[PDB]
């Protein structure tokens, strides 16, 4: 059944695709977190 | 587990050690009263390396302070962190320094060494796996120069296995501060060569150059001058105290940097350094750190490595960085300037990373190198000593303490052989 | 009922180990603590109630890396006895790791491994992880393997170790430890896979669009390969491959055991959306020298044995077509005395991704294991590097003072020379 | 099934395709992102969910034009690995792009084209675009074609290149690039069509009321011809015409391959409603030198082979009447040894317009390709211009310093001369 192959491709390939597009979303805010942490430490060094 | 005992000798050693303890105490987060008040839990994982615990959450460093004159300690006790040190560990005599190697080594050294050995033996038993001993002293006057050699010899006799490391200050070629420095340095070299496994040499003239070029500090003092030396000591031990992607302790460093037993004298460097008004302009990252570390201007030993050839060298990084970025830097700098490095030892530059950076700095690195440029420093003192000793009657000041003149020739014979050895391994 | 036991030695071995259990917990589907929110017996041991314990042992002379796991989120999953820590580094000295410090902790680890093997009633094989440059990885690794060879006899001791990179080197005494360790592996190791960080750096920069990689990304890509290797014993498939099958087919002789590894498709998240990645495309990408995790060009040498593992929705008909297409390539060289060369295996469990991970959405993925004569190129580089040191005796005094006899160095040099001669003799044709 | 692959070189090659892909995505009905709100294989490859990708590779040594596509609206359609950009352009130097800069990136593109051909199993030919006067265009294309000759052998390598205008020129060193490119092209290229900028400039106002067109309008006119050429492969038609059918009939000899191109009716949006535009109008207006797209008058030369491709309401009865009436034109001359010289092909799909474009809603259209000796007029101008430069050695030092051997200039000059004599010999009667 190639239809079940299509469903397996939906579940395996594309349902997991929705997962790690949420993870590259997660990648977006951790880079924003990296900017935040480096920024916050930066005026702390500016203060010193 | 890999504890460290710290020893400070004389005027120069105590003042350097005072700044040295201030930096580490701030790094771990110890209040001047001696109680922990820090912010991060990572500060308390491995405080046992440098700190002992007293009842009631009070921490006392494993510091042994030695001097022949009382005045230095009065400053040490009166300092901001003077109350932190154990009062009993302050061991001393009641006579002048004498500004003489022979006087310190024979007359008062014998009287003081027995008490100092017992005091150190107390701290030596307060640690399960004491990795090695750390000494801070100068080779100029004779208090640190004379007593430090006797203390280092006794420590080697008692504890041959432990890694003996010293931070020594050499007499400057132009800003020398004693009519008889060449004798003191020449005599001290003989014991330093055979006893200490790892020796780091720092010159005052290089420090004045570095502060005036980079820091742009109009009126430098010893506190600012010793600040930089404090960072070098703190960076070396950072692998033991904090996690890292590639831990590298002292015994790792000794194996890599030392090809042959007598070739163990090293030059150390620190980066980054920036004037207090120029740090706005700088995109401080890994390649920028590599540029500073290998730049000859940052080297706090007054010997240009370019005139000589490079032996094995190592760099330690602090902070968070890509491991690939570090590896590419040591690859590029090693291949770009192949004329500087000896051909028969590839992979000259060893890398190592520690996770936690020092306060404020996003990233920091430390450089330690071994090269034949030290022949220039020994040439300077040899030339001065040769013309100095030609008037053989000035030895009389050391003769009064029991020093026979033949000791001077034998000492020059030994360091001359060291100079010849450094010449031979150039090719 | 089908058990596998894993040993992790040294800084490197622990760090990659932390990466794979990250993958295993989600792929088996358990909490970081070991409680459930099958194949589990193969990898995990069952204690009581509903909690699980992995069949892993962590060993290092450095307490630092072990303590990180002890204070980590996964600390309660790991049984406290499984975490063994020493007092000081081996100073990257093979003599120190193998003779002076190693013998003071060898018995403690051996007793624990023997204790853990008793519960693994249906066990076959071991996995031991080494870095070659590190003293603990090489010094302790060799001593442990010598003991384990006689303790257990006919057991498939499979290894997967990090060979030094051709130019990127972090340790200066690295050639010394690598050759001495290689001498012990070639005598006591049934089958040992190799990698180098420099090739991993190039692939993860080129294949994945990740800014500046760390050891974490390399470990996860390392973690995926071992999972695919062990996927046959965990889930069902049309062609299940046992560890005995790998030993029989990969090696044509005894001393030529050293295989090479490859994995495909290594692809980022956004790239997967823009492609379709049939069986033929993932098969084609394997043989490209670009994807080979060891910086050696296969075109310089030849192929004798190859083995392919497939995960997901792979259909046996497509595998035969892809293998047939590969055989038509004249750029791939095979010896005349091995026309078959290929074993294929298919498993139905798709790969699993990590939250905040690096690898893409591939439903079908393929693992490459093969042996080639091109590995002799790296051996020549290490041999030439070692000869530079030993010509001037650049680091003899450090090792000799630690109890090792200087006569051991020429013996290891001779053993490496014989190995290179063996590879050249096998690569010859009549 | 049956696929065509497009390769683009230089600034000219990139922005001609940008117009072509705009027309072609709209004329088959697929969104810029690759989804939908047949004959897709002809220039799309198909991916997983609904996304389509074009069977093209964009190559340029300057990243400026490529970055425009990367940031333009169509960024979603093309796969990022297909968009390859260099560091520094060939600086209008054939020698620089052939030897120094072209050879740094040649291997990367050749891997990309070969990888794409695997998905194009029914591949029938390659379409390649160049700028004759440019450095990257002509210089890189020559190296690319030389490698493809041995890589694929008997495959139809058709080309669409912009020949320098008779008088309008924007490059001083333009003659040098053209002759060297002419030498490379005449050997390996199966059949290379030519167009020139100046005739594009003239018709863009004479055929439709645009007072000052730009590169955008010219690219749309070219893409209409390309769409018509490939329409027979893409839709049902009364007379199927394939690439090999063009190759056999168009060229009577090997080195006389060079055909001519023109299109009709090109008409403004209002003019179209005022005329019948029947079959007789579109065929009769084709032979006019005003509609000719290469500024050489056919009356100077002779006709040896013509091809007619129709799209619209074309009825075969009108085609026979139009062809017969054309043969009655005493203004049109034919070689006696080629009595027929016509191949006609009919396709049912009408041309598709682009909103905000320049053409009109023509019900029926026709494209003609022919080979004439009037092109010999064009070559002699380039020969005369090259002689003026090389008489005083105008720009020898620039090209020599980039590695090219000076002996190639007389060799290329002889090759151009030999082509000139060959055209006269063929045009001679008996
Ligand atoms: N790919 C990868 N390699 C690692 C990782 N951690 C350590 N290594 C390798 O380990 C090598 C050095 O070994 P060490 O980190 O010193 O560990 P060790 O075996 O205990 O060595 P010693 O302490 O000197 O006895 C380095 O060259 C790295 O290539 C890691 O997380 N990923
Ligand atoms: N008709 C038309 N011609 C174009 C277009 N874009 C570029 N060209 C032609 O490209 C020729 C030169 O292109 P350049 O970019 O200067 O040179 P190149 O071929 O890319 O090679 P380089 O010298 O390395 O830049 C000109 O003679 C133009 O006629 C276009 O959009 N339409
Ligand atoms: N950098 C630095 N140098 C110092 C300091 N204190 C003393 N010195 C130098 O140490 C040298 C000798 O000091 P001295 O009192 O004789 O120490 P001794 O060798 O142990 O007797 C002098 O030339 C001083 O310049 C200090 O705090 N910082
Ligand atoms: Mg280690
Ligand atoms: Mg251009």
């Amino acid at each position: 059944d190639e239809v079940k192959k299509i469903n397996s491709e939906m579940v395996a390939a594309k349902a997991r695709t929705f997962r790690d597009q949420q993870l590259e979303i997660h990648r977006q805010m951790k880079e924003d977190e990296k900017a935040e942490e480096r920024s916050i430490a930066d005026m702390l060094e500016e203060n010193r | 587990v890999r504890e460290i005992v710290h020893i400070q000798a004389g005027q120069c050693g105590n003042q350097i050690g005072a700044k040295f303890w201030e930096v580490i105490s701030d790094e771990h987060g110890i209040d001047p009263t001696g109680s922990y008040h820090g912010d991060s839990d990572l500060q308390l994982e491995r405080i046992n390396v440098y700190y002992n615990e007293a009842t009631g959450g009070k921490y006392v460093p494993r510091a042994i302070l030695v001097d022949l004159e009382p005045g230095t300690m009065d400053s040490v006790r009166a300092g901001q962190f003077g109350q932190l040190f154990r009062p009993d560990n302050f061991v001393f005599g009641q006579s002048g320094a004498g500004n003489n190697w022979a006087k310190g080594y024979y007359t008062e050294g014998q009287e003081l060494c027995e008490s100092i050995l017992d005091v150190i033996r107390k701290e030596a038993e307060s640690c399960d796996c004491l990795q090695g001993f750390q000494l801070v002293h100068s080779l100029g006057g004779g208090t640190g120069a004379g007593l430090g050699t006797l203390l280092l010899n006794k420590l080697r006799e008692e504890y041959p296995d432990r890694i003996l490391s010293t931070y020594s200050i050499v007499p400057s070629p132009k800003v020398s501060d004693t009519v008889v420095e060449p004798y003191n340095c020449t005599l001290s070299v003989h014991q330093l060569v055979e006893s200490a496994d790892e020796v780091f040499c720092i010159d005052n003239e290089a420090l004045y150059d570095i502060c005036f070029r980079t820091l742009k500090l109009t009126t430098p003092t010893y506190g600012d001058l010793n600040h930089l030396v404090s960072m070098v000591m703190s960076g070396t031990t950072c692998a033991l105290r904090f996690p890292g992607q590639l831990n590298s302790d002292l015994r790792k460093l000794a194996v890599n940097l030392v090809p042959f037993p007598r070739l163990h004298f090293f030059i150390v460097g620190f980066a980054p350094l920036t004037s207090r008004g120029s740090q706005q302009y700088r995109a401080l990252t890994v390649p920028e750190l590599t540029s500073q570390l290998f730049d000859n201007k940052n080297m706090m030993a007054a010997c240009d490595p370019r005139r000589g050839v490079y032996l094995t060298a190592s760099a330690h990084f602090r902070g968070r960085m890509s491991s690939k970025e570090v590896d590419e830097q040591m690859l590029n700098i090693q291949a770009r300037n192949t004329s500087y490095f000896v051909e028969w030892i590839p992979s000259n530059v060893k890398s190592a990373i520690c996770d936690i950076p020092p306060r404020g700095l996003k990233m920091a690195a430390t450089f330690i190198g071994n090269t034949t440029a030290f022949r220039e420093l020994f040439t300077r003192v040899d030339s001065q000593f040769q013309k100095m000793y030609a008037r053989r009657a000035f030895i009389h000041w050391y003769v009064n303490e029991g020093l026979e003149t033949v000791e001077f020739d034998e000492a020059r014979s030994n360091m001359t052989d060291l100079i010849q050895e450094y010449e031979m391994y150039e090719t | 009922m089908r058990e596998v036991i894993s040993i992790h030695v040294g800084q490197a071995g622990v760090q990659i180990g932390n990466g794979c259990w990250e993958l295993y917990c989600l792929e088996h589907g358990i909490q970081p603590d070991g409680q459930l929110p099958d194949a589990f017996n193969t990898f995990f041991s069952e204690t009581g109630a509903g909690k699980h314990v992995p069949r892993a042992v962590f060993v290092d002379l450095e307490p630092t890396v072990v303590d990180e796991v002890r204070t980590g989120t996964y600390r309660q999953l790991f049984h406290p006895e499984q975490l063994i820590s020493g007092k000081e580094d081996a100073a990257n000295n093979y003599a120190r790791g193998h003779y002076t410090v190693g013998k003071e902790i060898i018995d403690l680890t051996l007793d624990r491994i023997r204790k853990l093997a008793d519960q693994c009633t249906g066990l076959q094989g071991f996995l031991i992880f080494h870095s070659f440059g590190g003293g603990t990885g090489a010094g302790f690794g060799s001593l442990l393997l010598e003991r384990l060879s006689v303790d257990y006899g006919k057991k498939s001791k499979l290894e997967f170790t990090v060979y030094p990179s051709p130019q990127v080197s972090t340790a200066i005494v690295e050639p010394y430890n690598s050759i001495l360790a290689t001498h012990s592996m070639i005598d006591h190791s049934d089958c040992a896979f190799m990698v180098d960080n420099e090739a991993l750096y190039d692939l993860c920069r080129r294949a994945l669009d990740i800014e500046r990689p760390t050891y974490t990304n390399l470990n996860r890509l390392i973690g995926q390969v071992v999972s695919s290797l062990t996927a046959s014993l965990r889930f069902d498939g049309a062609l299940n491959v046992d560890f005995t099958e790998f030993q029989t087919n990969l090696v044509p002789y005894a001393r030529i055991h050293f295989p090479i590894c490859s994995y495909a498709p290594v692809i980022s998240a956004e790239k997967a959306y823009h492609e379709q990645l049939s069986v033929a495309e993932i098969t084609n990408s394997l043989f490209e020298p670009a994807n080979m995790m060891v910086k050696c060009d296969p075109r310089h040498g030849k192929y004798m044995a190859c083995t392919l593992l497939y995960r997901g929705d792979v259909v046996p008909k497509d595998v035969s077509a892809a293998v047939a297409t590969i055989k038509t390539k004249r750029t791939i060289q095979f010896v005349d005395w091995c026309p078959t060369g290929f074993k294929m295996g298919i498993n139905y469990q798709p790969p699993t991704v990590v939250p905040g991970g690096d690898l893409a959405k591939v439903q079908r993925a393929v693992c490459m294991l093969a042996n080639t004569t091109a590995i002799a190129e790296a051996w020549s580089r290490l041999d030439h590097k070692f000869d530079l040191m030993y010509a001037k005796r650049a680091f003899v005094h450090w090792y000799v003072g630690e109890g090792m006899e200087e006569a051991e160095f020429p013996e290891a040099r001779e053993d490496l020379a014989l190995l290179e001669k063996d590879y050249d003799e096998v690569a010859a044709e009549s």
